[PDB]
């Protein structure tokens, strides 16, 4: 039976392609799936921050998809290890975030498996693998944003959190403690998109009009968006450990040393402001109270 | 006087002496005013970053004046009739018999004749044309930009290495072992076999389809069930002609052993062989020496249980003595790259390893 | 075939960036 | 801790089913 | 025609950029050293945004401000609106040229409307929404850092990634960066070819795309909605701001310490921000 | 003197510069601070 | 009518890097 | 795998309720003493903490989560946010409500009882008050804010350190000043908690339990970086002073490891591994008397 | 050549000395550090 199996999995009269990385991709993605499903409707609260203060970002838990997310491990657990047998008891699990661990390892080992399927169907069909070498930018950014980043902080709490506010808040305190604005790198990554995005209209544009070297070109302006994307997530990856952006604060002063200020001292306010959210001190509080 | 700020005993000095002795000094890191062990360390290690640049930078411009002011295309087509060029020539001063003397090799403009054999090397290890010599050239560049980046780096407060982690021997004798020698070895045994030896065959392969261009007919099916002979079958015969598919066989390791009849060389897989084979072994020896996981030995022990009765006290304690002596350590890196060196030139002048280089006896 | 003079210029131009590093890390390591 | 075995023989049986795939099609390696 | 007149405009445009960021400062304005002549290096220079005090007075420098004097022209920030004007009118007059081209050639003008996407972001972030704001203060600056600071400033005082609309900009930026791998990856792996690729796609994704008609029309498409939302939620920004508020979940979170959201932090940090400086 | 190479015209002006304009420059920069008295 | 084309640019440019050559010693 | 802790000198109770415990405090050994958690929860003991009695009750808003509980002789406090204060001078047998004013700035966090009629307030924005009329009246102590702050600790003369709203520095306060003094994280990790110890010195806890221990009373330097658990990543959640020279601290799944010699080597015990709960607080009141305030109910009490 | 070979020379040493001394700071009015509060 077993030679008919490996006939049908490599087959590419199938509906749809499985091949040999498949039967790795498909029960990774799945679980991906099913575990990220069911942390989105009834996952417990979540204690990230560590404090008496936990995080609920269930839709059961009094939340819409814009609100909802899939809260990231508790701060507690570090880069430690958690699967679900390495818990004293499920409820222990639920309540330490583990999920957000189950879900990104094996979502993780899915699209590298669908890499691996990608490569190998380009190899059966004879087509030339460049597809897989695009492919690699958003993957390396996913990996950089969900599984460096964490290391290099040494904390998973830190991580992007599986929702559309918990990626806002990422991003803010990721500028916050970071000025992620001032590296080069995600200056390059923001032209590496928008130059790709400006490649989109123009040759879009041309064949719109027409309808009714190339290979150079075409190939350059494809490569542009995927040398972007790699740049930005090589700078997400050496801000993890925390090779932080330009400061360019304190530099210019006086005849006599008093600091001028540029715009960059006032980008570093934004930063500090966003760092802690109220006022500094000498602003009279109450004296006394009844 | 400022200069030189390290040393008071010499910037008070009120003749040209302390010009002089200052520069003598400048290098000399230990005896600096004020100067103690961990920016010692920090600042030789941001030296040693500096000089691997500027080997870099040096490579590059080597690259990239041969692929401008060269003629390393009309080269390859007849490598034992043409003189390899070095550089241009522009000096002023020159006059209308030396404009006619050095115009040679084909060339319409004053030049020089190179004699570093390196065309012999560009063409062994698979760039043919103009465009490979400045795309290695601009790489190079963007390599040593990297590293004096990282100099620049690994200097700041936050990045400063601690003094415990410049006397770590055993996870650097490792990393240094099994990574940079095993690592590199492997490597360059892969470019051998994914592109030189098939350029060597005439298939000409490169970064835009390498990656759809198998070395050899059977893909890791042979290496990984364990029928490597597959790989030794089909060698390249007698009559082959460098460069072109005459004669040329399919086998990406083999162990012909002797020279190449026609450029009177060693076989390219051959090395592929060699080099793929010391790297295992690299890699292997990499693996010695206990870092983090309790398994391992450690170099202290070792030294310190090879005694003698005849030697007295042996080898004991000399795990301290070269650890806390950079001297003791430079000495000893540099006779063994002094033999090493000699080894090269003893080994290299007899088994040449570059087409055609054998004939050309002024580079050799 | 030959290079260009753009290839050159653009050689020149990447090679502006090492020198600006260099600077930075003799600099650096004068402190 | 039958959970831990349980996965375990899951993701066991899994890679070597991927490992010894690739072994039986011999097209194209 | 339209052909010679966006080339000087535009000249001068790019000119008082140079000169904004290396000689006049905005120390009587901004309080700040935005000039390369006190050592600021590229990323920090730009021009700032000229004082409040004037409001939305259009700075010219033969009218009532600055009274013809160049130096008081420096001072008062008019370079600001000098250079805004100019680089719209040289957008315009390359929208124009994008146009007439057009015309002449005969083929129908998918490349205008293509580029009317910037169009609308730059005359909706640079003149719309200083328009509808205060003065000329709260405009961004022309610069490198400028732009950053004004970004979180509306994060900010608006909670600009709440709004759909820069939702919609975002999703349409990266499927256009999407569109445009996946195109060049394709057009170099099938070295026309279609049907194969089509194949190719469908054992990988499930379906393909039956024309090329439809993938360009697609990338041509995305991109361009994209910048023509974020315009549209620029205009919402100016007049009723409309975002997803949920009032309920920040009533919730009010009086429980055990109830708390991702959108509750960032209401936190936007309110934090807003809190200290006036 | 000219060459055939791409972009012949370089060093017409780039060996000026590392022959005098270069030299004199770090020559004169140095001399100035080696002889800088203002510190120790 | 490239002359002017080209000199309108140039002759600003070769005016503003020469200061901005002199501008690295006059704030030392 | 880290050295196993060969004794268990903490014995695990499991009280049958859900809310995180919080605070503990006394007001004599023989005598009755309290603790205040999450969800309204107040549990009274009177033998030394071997038993409990919960106490239960309800205001007109249901939200009020106990953050401290403080005594001093007979006299005692208990402050939660948001905002809600009950204090007694009788033992805690009935608790007067103190209703806040309005002008208070943040949600109370910490009060400390400097003996009778004598009370300190802390507040998660920063803003300290000193009230001598038993709630009828409060005094302004430093008149600043430090922002939103995770942890705020206090020493034992009075210093207030408070860890900022994600650990990227830190902000000192002593008596006799106006203003607090921010200062930059002396790890390279982000901060997760700090405090200080018994012999005076601060101690910092970084992401991926990153120990630290300060010099000096600037404290600017600091010690090697010490990780209790080696290989283990599992992020320590407190440090405990036993006395000046044992050390304990208190992580995730019941991660509690002790050492001997103030941090240089330290045991886990397994005794309390198999706890399902997450320790959050080991307070010693005295070497002998020491609890551990973990999740769910679960409390262990020194012997 | 020879309609080059002054044009540009000349105008690198004119800034040198336009922002050398006291002409800049007054034509574009950036105070100086002197006049810097
Ligand atoms: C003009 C404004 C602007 C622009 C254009 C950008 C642009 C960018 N920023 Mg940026 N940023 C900005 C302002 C801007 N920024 C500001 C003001 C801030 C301060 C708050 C930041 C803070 C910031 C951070 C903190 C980060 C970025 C990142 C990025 C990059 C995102 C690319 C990405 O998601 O990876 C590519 C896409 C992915 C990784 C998504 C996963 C794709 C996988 C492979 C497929 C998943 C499929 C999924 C399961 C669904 C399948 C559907 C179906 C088949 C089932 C991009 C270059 C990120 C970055 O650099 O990425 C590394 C990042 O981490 N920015
Ligand atoms: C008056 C005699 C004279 C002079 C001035 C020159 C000058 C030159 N010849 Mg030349 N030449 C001469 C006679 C002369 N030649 C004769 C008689 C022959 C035989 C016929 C040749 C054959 C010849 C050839 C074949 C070539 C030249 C080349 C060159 C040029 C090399 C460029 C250079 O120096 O920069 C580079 C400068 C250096 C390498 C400096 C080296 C010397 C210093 C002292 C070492 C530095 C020490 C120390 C670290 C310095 C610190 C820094 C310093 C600033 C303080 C240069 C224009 C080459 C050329 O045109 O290509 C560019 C070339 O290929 N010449
Ligand atoms: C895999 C990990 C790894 C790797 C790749 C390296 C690599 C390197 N380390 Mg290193 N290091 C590591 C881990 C690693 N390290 C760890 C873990 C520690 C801490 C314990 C250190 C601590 C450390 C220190 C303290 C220093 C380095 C330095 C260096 C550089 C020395 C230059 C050199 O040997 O290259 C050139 C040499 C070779 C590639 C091989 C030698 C040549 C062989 C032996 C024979 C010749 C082969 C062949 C025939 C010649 C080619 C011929 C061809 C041209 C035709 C090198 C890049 C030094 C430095 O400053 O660099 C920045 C330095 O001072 N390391
Ligand atoms: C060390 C450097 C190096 C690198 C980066 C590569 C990279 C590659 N080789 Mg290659 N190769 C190398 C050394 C190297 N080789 C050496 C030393 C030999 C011995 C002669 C070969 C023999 C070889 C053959 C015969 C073939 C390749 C093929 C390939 C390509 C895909 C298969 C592969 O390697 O995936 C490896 C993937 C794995 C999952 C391996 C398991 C993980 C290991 C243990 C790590 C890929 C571009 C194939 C190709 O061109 O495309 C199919 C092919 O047919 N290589
Ligand atoms: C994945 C990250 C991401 C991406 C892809 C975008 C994408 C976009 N943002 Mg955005 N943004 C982000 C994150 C992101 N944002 C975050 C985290 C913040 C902080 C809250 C902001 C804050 C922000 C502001 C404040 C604004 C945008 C705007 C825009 C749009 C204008 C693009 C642009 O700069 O035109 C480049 C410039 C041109 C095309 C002008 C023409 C140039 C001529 C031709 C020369 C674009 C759709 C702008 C907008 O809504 O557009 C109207 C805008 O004003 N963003
Ligand atoms: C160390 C490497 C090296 C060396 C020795 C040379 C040598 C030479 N080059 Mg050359 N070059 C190199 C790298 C190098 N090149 C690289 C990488 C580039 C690409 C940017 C060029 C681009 C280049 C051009 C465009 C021209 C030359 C020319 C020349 C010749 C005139 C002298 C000169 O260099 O000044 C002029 C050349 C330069 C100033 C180029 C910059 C030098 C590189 C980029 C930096 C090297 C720094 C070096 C490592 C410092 C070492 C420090 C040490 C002294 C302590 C001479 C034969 C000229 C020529 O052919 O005349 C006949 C000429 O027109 N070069
Ligand atoms: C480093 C590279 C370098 C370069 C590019 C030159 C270039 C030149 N040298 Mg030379 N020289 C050099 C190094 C160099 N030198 C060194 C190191 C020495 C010392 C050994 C000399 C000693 C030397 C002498 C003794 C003489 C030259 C002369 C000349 C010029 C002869 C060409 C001509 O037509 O004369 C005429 C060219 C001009 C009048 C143009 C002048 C160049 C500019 C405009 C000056 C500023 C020419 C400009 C001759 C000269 O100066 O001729 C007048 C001459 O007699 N050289
Ligand atoms: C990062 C943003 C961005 C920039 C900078 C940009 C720039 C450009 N795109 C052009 C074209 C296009 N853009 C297109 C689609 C797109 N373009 C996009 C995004 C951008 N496009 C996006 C997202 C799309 C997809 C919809 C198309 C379809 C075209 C074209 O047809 C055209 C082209 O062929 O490209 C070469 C060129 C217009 C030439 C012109 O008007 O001449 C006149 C030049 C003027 C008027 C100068 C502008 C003056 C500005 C307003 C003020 C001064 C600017 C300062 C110097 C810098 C200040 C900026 C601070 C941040 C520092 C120019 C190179
Ligand atoms: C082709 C080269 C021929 C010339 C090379 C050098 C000629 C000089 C040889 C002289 C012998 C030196 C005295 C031997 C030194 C001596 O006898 O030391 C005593 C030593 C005995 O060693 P132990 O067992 O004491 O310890 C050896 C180590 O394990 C630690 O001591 O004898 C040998 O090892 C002989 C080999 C020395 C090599
Ligand atoms: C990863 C990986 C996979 C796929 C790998 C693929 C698809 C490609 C990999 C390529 C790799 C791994 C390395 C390529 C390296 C190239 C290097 C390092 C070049 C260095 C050059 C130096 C240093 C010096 C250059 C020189 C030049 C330029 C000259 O012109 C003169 C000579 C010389 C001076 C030597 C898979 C997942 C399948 C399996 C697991 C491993
Ligand atoms: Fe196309």
């Amino acid at each position: 039976l077993w030679e008919q199996f490996c006939q049908w999995v490599t087959s590419t009269n199938n509906r749809i392609y499985v091949g040999w990385f498949g039967t790795l991709m498909i029960p990774t993605l799945l679980t991906a799936t099913t575990c990220f499903i069911i942390a989105f409707i009834a996952a417990p609260p979540v204690d990230i921050d560590g404090i008496r203060e936990p995080v609920a970002g269930s839709l059961l838990y009094g939340n819409n998809i814009i609100s909802g997310a899939v809260v990231p491990s508790s701060n507690a657990i570090g880069l430690h290890f958690y699967p679900i047998w390495e818990a004293a008891s499920l409820d222990e699990w639920l309540y330490n975030g583990g999920p957000y661990q189950l879900v990104v390892f094996h979502f993780l080992i899915g699209i590298f498996c669908y890499m691996g399927r990608q490569w190998e169907l380009s190899y059966r069909l004879g087509m030339r693998p460049w597809i897989c070498v695009a492919y690699s930018a958003p993957v390396s950014a996913a990996t950089a944003v969900f599984l460096i980043y964490p290391i290099g902080q040494g904390s998973f709490s830190d991580g992007m959190p599986l929702g559309i506010s918990g990626t806002f808040n990422f991003m803010i305190v990721f500028q916050a403690e970071h000025n992620i604005l001032m590296h080069p790198f995600h200056m390059l990554g923001v032209a590496g998109v928008f130059g790709g995005s400006l490649f989109s209209a123009m040759h879009g544009s041309l064949v719109t009009s027409s309808l009714v070297n190339s290979r150079s070109l075409h190939f350059f302006l494809g490569a542009w968006p995927v040398i972007g994307i790699w740049f930005t997530a090589m700078g997400v990856s050496t801000m993890a450990f925390n090779l932080n952006g330009f400061n360019f604060n304190q530099s210019i002063l006086d005849s006599q040393g008093r600091v001028i200020g540029t715009w960059a001292d006032v980008l570093n306010r934004a930063n500090i402001g966003f760092e802690v959210m109220h006022e500094r001190n000498a602003h009279n509080f109450p004296l006394d109270l009844a | 006087t400022k200069f030189p700020k390290f040393s008071q005993d010499l910037a008070q000095d009120p003749t040209t002496r302390r010009i002089w002795y200052g520069i003598a000094t400048a290098h000399d890191f230990e005896t600096h005013d004020g100067m103690t062990e961990e920016n010692l360390y920090q600042k030789i290690f941001a030296s040693h970053f500096g000089h691997i640049a500027i080997i870099f930078l040096w490579t590059s411009g080597t690259l990239f004046h041969v692929a401008w002011q060269g003629n390393f295309e009309q080269w390859i087509k007849d490598p034992l009739n043409i003189r390899p060029i070095a550089h241009a020539i522009w000096d002023p001063h020159f006059g209308e018999g030396a404009v006619n003397a050095f115009t040679q090799a084909g060339a319409s403009n004053p030049v020089n004749i190179a004699y570093s054999g390196v065309y012999h090397w560009f063409y062994t290890i698979g760039m043919t044309t103009n465009q490979e010599l400045y795309s290695g050239a601009v790489f190079l560049l963007v390599l040593a930009s990297l590293f004096l980046f990282a100099g620049w780096l690994h200097l700041q407060p936050k990045f400063r290495p601690s003094l415990a982690w410049f006397k770590n021997a055993e996870s650097r004798l490792n990393h240094h072992l099994a990574g940079l020698f095993g690592v590199s070895s492997l490597a360059w045994a892969g470019h051998l076999v994914h592109v030189a030896i098939p350029e060597a065959r005439g298939q000409h392969v490169g970064w835009d389809n390498f990656l759809s261009t198998p070395p050899h007919p059977a893909g890791l099916m042979p290496f990984f069930t364990g029928n490597w002979g597959v790989y030794a079958a089909d060698p390249d015969t007698a009559g082959h002609i460098f460069g072109t598919s005459e004669g040329a066989g399919t086998a990406i390791l083999t162990f012909l052993g002797g020279f190449h009849p026609q450029t009177e060389s060693l076989w390219l897989t051959d090395i592929a062989h060699h080099h793929l084979a010391i790297a295992v072994i690299f890699i292997i020896a990499g693996h010695m020496y206990r870092t983090n996981w309790g398994i391992g030995h450690s170099i202290k022990e070792i030294l310190n249980a090879h005694k003698g009765p005849l030697t007295g006290a042996g080898h004991t304690n000399l795990y301290d003595t070269i650890n806390n002596s950079l001297h003791f350590q430079l000495g000893l890196a540099l006779a063994s790259l002094g033999v090493i060196t000699s080894l090269v030139a003893q080994h290299m002048y007899s088994l040449p390893s570059y087409a055609f280089i054998a004939q050309d006896h002024t580079t050799q | 075939m030959a290079l260009s003079d753009t290839q050159i210029l653009a050689a020149l131009v990447v090679a502006l960036l090492p020198a600006f590093l260099a600077f930075r890390l003799s600099t650096e390591l004068y402190k | 801790l039958t959970l831990k075995i349980a996965v375990y023989i899951v993701v066991g049986l899994f890679i070597s089913l991927f490992i010894f795939g690739f072994l039986s099609s011999d097209p194209t390696r | 025609w339209s052909g010679l007149l966006l080339f000087p405009c535009a000249f001068m445009a790019l000119g008082g950029w140079l000169t904004g960021t290396t000689f006049v400062t905005s120390w009587y304005t901004h309080g700040l050293a935005s000039s390369y002549l006190e050592g600021a290096n590229f990323l920090t220079v730009a021009v700032s945004s000229p004082a409040d005090a004037f409001g939305h007075s259009l700075l010219f420098l033969w009218g009532p401000e600055a009274q013809g004097n160049l130096t008081r022209w420096f001072q008062i920030g008019g370079l600001w609106p000098f250079v805004a004007l100019h680089g719209a009118f040289g957008l315009i007059g390359f929208m124009l040229r994008q146009f007439e081209i057009s015309r002449l050639v005969g083929i129908r003008p998918y490349n205008a409307i293509a580029f009317s996407g910037p169009i609308a972001v730059f005359v909706s972030v640079f003149l719309m929404y200083p328009l509808g704001q205060s003065s000329w203060f709260f405009a961004p600056s022309f610069g490198v850092a400028g732009i950053f600071r004004f970004i979180l400033f509306l994060q900010g005082f608006h909670n600009w990634t709440l709004n759909p609309f820069h939702m919609m900009g975002v999703a349409g930026i990266l499927g256009g960066a999407l569109l445009c791998a996946i195109h060049g990856a394709t057009v170099e792996n099938t070295l026309y070819s279609m049907v194969t690729a089509n194949r190719f796609w469908s054992q990988i994704f499930g379906i393909a795309f039956s024309n090329k008609r439809w993938l360009h029309f697609f990338m041509l498409f995305v991109p361009v909605t994209g910048l023509w939302m974020s315009s549209v939620g620029i205009v919402g920004l100016a007049l009723n701001l409309r975002a997803y508020d949920f009032v309920s979940q920040e009533l919730r979170a009010a009086e429980d310490p055990e109830f708390e959201t991702f959108y509750t932090k960032n209401i936190l940090l936007n309110e934090g921000m807003r809190a200290w400086m006036a | 003197m000219d060459g055939s190479y791409a972009a012949s015209y370089l060093p017409w002006i780039l060996i000026p510069m590392v022959g005098w304009l270069f030299p004199a420059v770090t020559m004169g920069l140095l001399f100035i601070h080696i002889e800088s008295e203002g510190e120790g | 009518v490239r002359w002017l084309a080209v000199h309108t640019l140039a002759v600003p440019s070769v005016f503003f890097v020469g200061a901005i050559a002199a501008m690295q010693f006059i704030q030392r | 795998h880290v050295p196993d802790l060969a004794f268990n000198p903490w014995q695990e109770i499991a009280l049958e309720t859900d809310s995180t415990f919080a605070d503990i405090a006394f007001t004599e050994d023989p005598n009755h003493g309290w603790l205040v958690g999450t969800k309204e929860t107040i549990f009274e003991t009177t033998d030394g903490g071997d038993t409990w009695e919960q106490k239960l009750i309800d205001l007109g808003e249901e939200k009020a989560s106990f953050s401290a509980v403080s005594f001093s002789g007979n006299e005692g406090w208990i402050t939660g946010k948001p905002s809600i204060l009950l204090h007694t001078t009788d033992g805690g047998q009935t608790w007067a409500r103190i209703p806040l004013s309005e002008k208070l700035p943040g949600a109370p966090y910490s009060i400390i009882a400097l003996g009778p009629q004598t009370a300190e307030m802390i507040t998660d924005l920063g803003a300290i008050y000193k009230t001598t009329n038993g709630g009828k009246n409060w005094k302004a102590l430093v008149e600043g804010a430090v922002g939103v702050a995770r942890t705020i600790q206090r020493s034992t003369d009075g210093r207030y350190v408070a860890v900022s709203a994600r650990g990227n520095f830190y902000s000192t306060w002593a008596p006799g000043q106006t203003e607090w003094t921010p200062h930059n994280r002396n790890s390279s990790r982000r901060l997760q908690t700090m405090g200080y110890g018994k012999d005076g010195q601060l101690w910092l806890l970084a992401r991926g339990g990153q120990l630290q221990f300060s010099t000096d009373p600037d404290a600017e330097e600091w010690s090697d970086v010490i990780a209790p658990q080696d290989k283990g990543s599992w992020g320590l959640l407190d440090l405990s002073f036993r006395t000046p020279e044992e050390v304990w601290v208190a992580g995730a799944s019941g991660n509690l490891l002790m050492s001997q010699d103030g941090g240089q080597t330290w045991a886990k015990d397994t005794g309390v591994e198999d706890i399902p709960a997450n320790l959050y607080r080991v307070v010693f009141l005295s070497p002998e008397k020491g609890f551990v305030l973990g999740q769910d109910g679960i409390l262990l009490k020194y012997n | 050549w020879v309609i080059h070979s002054i044009t540009i020379p000349m105008l690198f040493i004119a800034g040198w000395l336009f922002v050398s001394t006291g002409l800049a700071y007054d034509a574009f009015g950036t105070p100086r550090p002197d006049e810097y509060f």
